[PDB]
């Protein structure tokens, strides 16, 4: 609910700007408004990846060559409040996946 | 950090992005990374079919 | 991005074949080592009691003191003809290598120590952690192991804290002690006649006595020095609650305990029990029991006999 | 609508698609108020929503040849390709540019 | 003090009276009570408890959730007559699972927690769409009416009645599942809409008074006929007749003859009050031998709480209507209006069912805000409009207020 | 136990019959109004004034 108040918001704010700092007409306010949102349409998926924030790692190897024997991160312990007695979840790094999607 | 900053990169770097950046956005509308077919290439390469004919037109007026 | 495409695809149907493969590991470690607050319920099914000592059983002896992590039995071949490092694709080059560094160990999986590798296992921590620990150690022994193959011995001062013990069969004898001069002229006289420590292994477990003795330290008094440096003796394994400089000085028999009940151990390996390495490490997360579900269970397998 | 698998954003789109028709007729009738437009508009806001349904009933059942799969998909990109040529008409920029 | 008697529930549904240690903590009493209520069951000839796997034995209540093992049964609310349940919950202990590149286990999660669209919910909402825009069709046909009453619009709305109607004719007659019910039923619901509408743009002449009298006469039939022959759909029918049937009467009186819109105002608001008061009675009357119980009971509930609606609707465009701002004792019908707020905020509590009294818990605090929006557009003044909002704001923030603190 | 019994005491001893899981679904399915829902209505009525 909140997101979409945002977008109504801040395109209509560029709409009557316009209007403000200058005449131009209203059939040219609308038909600009109808083609921002058509490339909008297209963008959506990707603009909300970043606004949830996944992000994607590349980098060539850390310049170094691969170590498939190494220590693999430690488990994070987690507790409730009628579940009192602790039990470990899992890798941090694989956690936030659950939330982020 | 590894990967953190902003130190320099290469050309192969930035198509490699862009694919995982196509991978990871069907994934988001249509739950699946089998991608078939690829359709948001198809779906955005049209709108720059429709921005390049408007670019054609408002030119071939100034010729004019 | 069609070669891309394709070796991403491809990874992943081994994710699944390693997904499946410890689905079947997860079920069979539950099956031999369950939670200790699901034992009572258990306890009129044939599942009690049913641990041999005949050379082909492998769990004889082991016992479950938590959660963590464990190496799959799945075993990686590496790929081969290798590009060079600066010949290697970035894409490809991390997915095979982070794919590598996850799907080679599976989580929460329970975690267990055995009675027939070491003398001693010191246990170093607040007393809460420690007693707690063991009373899961000696209901889990209780559960799975009979009276005719396992016996138990407690010499401690806080009898208030051993009050339980009296309803478990194995604590009997065909026994709580206040101090070691009181303990040395009943029980020693009979365990002192012979022997020192040898590590075992399953298929020499067919050729030990039966009885199998396990003894719980909670005094601190300096006279245990004669079994100890002596390096025990093979049919008896110790728990020092205390924590006493005598047995606190060796990594190999020491388990620390943190704030948040995390154990930490020297790694052993999962096939042999050898110790892998000298630097102490994560170990389990402690599952523990109070003193009434104690007795609760105890009372519960005091009703059975042979 | 069909890109998106989850059951409230596919019908947002939809539905979206489908209001946009029905506000016009409506817009369409009441000014320039007439015995021919009213009887228009009236047939138009009942058979277009029952031709839905329709189609909603009956496509996911059948079969249909890859020839004819591959001539719906093109249908969206015949589409996407005239709004911005349209637009920039409508606002006059082309006739604008010709007459400095 | 020293023991309570409670009902203990067991395998399979037997109910056994049982006198519990009203201070022992309740894990003591789980273990022998389980081989007490196995006992009961040999003897009775039944099939005892067991366990299954891996699990454990708890003491619950009816609605499932376990008792505190450690506390005692004085330290928990229960009471001497009560009930309790004992209980087998598996062991939920597991492998965690996990998938490190992030397109792919992006996909796999999403997939298992959400519902992706189906073609049973695409025939529902083609089915919602027709509904939609029929109702927008006879409302264009309906509004050229006012200027041309004339054969066009009952003409042009016949015919999509008849259609309408057929399809769903097939429908009903087709349906086997609930889903097939549910398309069936919206598409009747809209049909009872262009016959209204065709009926009453039959007579000619200027709208009023006569064309009335037909529309909510065969609104009523039609409504009540289809409840008839359908079953189904309780509310929505019966809440239609009511407001049909009553404003008949009032468009009947208008067009024989009337002395004024107060006169019949205040006759509905009468007719209303007394059916208020009757309104558990009405709904008793219109509403393997178990099952003869549990089908009364919701037919009845669901009588009233659309009978306990449709009046709401009736009383709130009476009163809105009849507290005019300036005319006569411009006081009468606001402290009327306060006295009529007062016995439903009052009465609507009395109600057990949570909808029932919820909805007429609100029907009042409408008419309380309608009356003081009318009295702020009308005799419109700087002083006027500041007063109402500060009524209107804190007259709801006072209810609210009452409950919370 | 040990208990006190009076010569007062009688006991029940009878047992009645019904699937626990329709008396369970019941229980949830229909019941009186509470407290931690009025204050949600509360708080809407009130953002309907102002």
């Amino acid at each position: 609910i909140y997101t979409t108040i945002v977008i109504i918001g801040a395109l209509t704010m560029l709409a009557a700007l316009a209007r403000m700092v200058a005449a131009t007409s209203a059939v040219t306010l609308l038909s600009s408004l109808l083609l921002i949102c058509v490339v909008a349409y297209h963008a959506a998926p990707a603009l909300s990846r970043r606004l949830a924030g996944i992000r994607l790692p590349v980098f060539p190897s850390a310049t170094s060559r691969w170590v498939f024997e190494a220590r693999p991160d430690l488990p994070t312990t987690v507790v409730v409040s009628g579940g009192s007695a602790p039990v470990l979840e899992g890798p941090s790094s694989v956690r936030d996946v659950l939330l982020q999607a | 950090g590894s990967g953190y900053g902003l130190g320099l990169s290469t050309r192969t770097q930035v198509t490699g992005y862009q694919f995982l950046a196509r991978r990871t956005a069907m994934a988001l509308t249509r739950w699946r990374v089998r991608m078939e077919i690829e359709p948001g290439r198809r779906q955005t390469l049209a709108v720059v079919a429709s921005v390049s004919a408007a670019l054609v037109i408002c030119l071939g007026a100034l010729l004019w | 991005d069609a070669m891309r495409a394709q070796f991403m695809l491809m990874l992943d149907m081994l994710r699944e074949t390693a997904q499946e493969s410890a689905d079947s590991m997860d079920a069979n470690y539950r099956w031999f080592h369950p939670a200790p607050n699901t034992l009572a319920a258990a306890v009129g099914s044939p599942r009690m009691w049913e641990r041999k000592p005949d050379g082909k059983d492998l769990n004889f002896g082991v016992v479950r003191v938590g959660v963590g992590m464990t190496r799959p039995e799945v075993t990686w071949g590496e790929p081969q003809n290798m590009p060079t490092d600066i010949e290697l694709e970035p894409v490809t080059g991390k997915a095979l290598q982070e794919f590598g560094r996850y799907q080679s160990v599976v989580y929460n999986l329970p975690k267990m120590v055995s009675l027939l590798v070491e003398p001693w296992y010191a246990l170093v921590g607040e007393r809460e952690q420690v007693l707690g620990l063991m009373r899961a150690i000696i209901c889990q022994l209780a559960f799975s192991h009979g009276p005719d193959h396992v016996q138990m011995i407690v010499v401690s001062s806080d009898l208030d804290q051993w009050d339980w013990v009296k309803w478990l069969p194995h604590f009997g004898d065909s026994m709580v002690y206040t101090s070691v001069r009181e303990f040395a002229a009943e029980q020693a006289e009979l365990f002192a006649g012979r022997g020192s420590f040898t590590p075992r292994h399953a298929s020499s477990s067919a050729q030990t006595p039966t009885p199998h003795t396990v003894i719980i330290a909670d005094v601190d008094d300096p006279q245990w020095e004669y079994v100890i440096s002596a390096e025990g003796v093979d049919g008896v394994t110790f728990f020092d609650l205390t924590g006493s400089s005598m047995w606190t000085d060796i990594p190999e028999r020491k388990l620390q305990f943190d704030k948040t009940g995390v154990i930490e151990a020297l790694p052993r390996d999962r096939d042999t029990w050898m110790v892998i390495d000298d630097k102490a490490w994560f170990f389990a997360l402690t599952d523990q029991v109070s003193i009434a579900e104690a007795e609760e269970f105890a009372q519960k397998l005091a009703q059975w006999r042979l | 609508g069909r890109s998106y698998v989850d059951r409230w954003q596919s019908i947002t789109l939809a539905g979206t698609a489908v209001i946009i028709a029905a506000a016009v007729c409506v817009r369409y009738a009441l000014e320039l108020s007439s015995p021919l437009a009213v009887s228009i508009v009236a047939a138009i806001l009942v058979l277009l929503p029952a031709a839905g349904m329709a189609a909603a009933a009956h496509v996911p059942h059948t079969i249909y040849s890859p020839l004819f799969r591959k001539f719906v998909e093109w249908i969206e990109y015949l589409c996407l390709m005239p709004i911005f040529p349209l637009a920039l008409w409508l606002m006059n920029v082309y006739a604008a540019i010709r007459y400095r | 003090p020293q023991a309570v008697v409670v009902g203990v529930m067991a395998g399979e549904g037997v109910q056994i009276g049982v006198l519990l240690d009203a201070n022992a903590p309740v894990s003591v009493m789980t273990d022998p009570l389980l081989k007490v209520v196995n006992s009961r069951l040999r003897e009775l000839g039944e099939a005892p408890l067991e366990a299954t796997g891996r699990g454990r034995w708890a003491l619950c209540l009816v609605d499932g959730a376990p008792l505190r093992a450690t506390q005692s049964l004085t330290e928990q609310d229960v009471y001497d007559g009560d009930r309790l349940w004992i209980r087998f919950i598996a062991d939920t202990e597991r492998r965690s699972q996990v998938i490190e590149h992030i397109s792919t286990a992006v996909a796999s999660d999403l997939s298992k927690r959400f519902a992706r669209i189906d073609p049973i919910v695409a025939v529902q909402v083609g089915a919602s769409m027709v509904a939609t825009g029929v109702v927008l069709a006879t409302g264009v046909l309906g509004w050229w009416r006012w200027h041309h009453n004339t054969w066009l619009t009952t003409i042009y709305t016949a015919v999509i009645g008849v259609l309408v109607l057929a399809v769903a004719m097939l429908l009903l007659m087709r349906a086997k599942t609930d889903a097939d019910r549910r398309v069936a039923d919206i598409m009747l619901m809209s049909a009872i809409m262009p016959v209204t509408v065709a009926a009453a743009a039959a007579p000619p002449g200027p709208v009023g008074s006569p064309q009335a009298v037909l529309g909510f006469g065969v609104l009523t039939v039609a409504a009540a006929l289809a409840l008839r022959f359908t079953g189904r759909r309780l509310g929505i029918y019966t809440t239609i007749v009511i407001i049909g049937a009553l404003t008949m009467l009032a468009a009947l009186a208008r067009m024989v003859a009337a002395t004024s819109a107060v006169t019949l105002l205040s006759s509905l608001l009468l007719i209303c009050v007394v059916a208020y008061h009757a309104a558990p009675a009405l709904s008793r009357r219109l509403a393997s031998s178990v099952r003869d119980v549990l089908l009364q009971a919701e037919r009845a509930r669901s009588f009233l709480s659309g009978l306990l609606t449709g009046l709401g609707v009736m009383v709130v465009v009476c009163m809105t209507s009849l507290c005019d701002p300036h005319t006569g004792q411009r006081w009468l019908p606001l402290i009327l209006a306060g006295f009529t707020s007062g016995f439903l905020l009052l009465r609507g509590r009395s109600y057990v069912d949570r909808w029932q009294s919820i909805t007429l818990a609100g029907t009042a605090v409408i008419i309380a805000a309608a009356v003081c929006v009318r009295y702020a557009l009308e005799l419109s003044s700087p002083l006027a409009v500041s007063i109402v909002a500060a009524i209107l704001v804190l007259l709801p923030a006072a209810g609210m207020a009452a409950a919370a603190h």
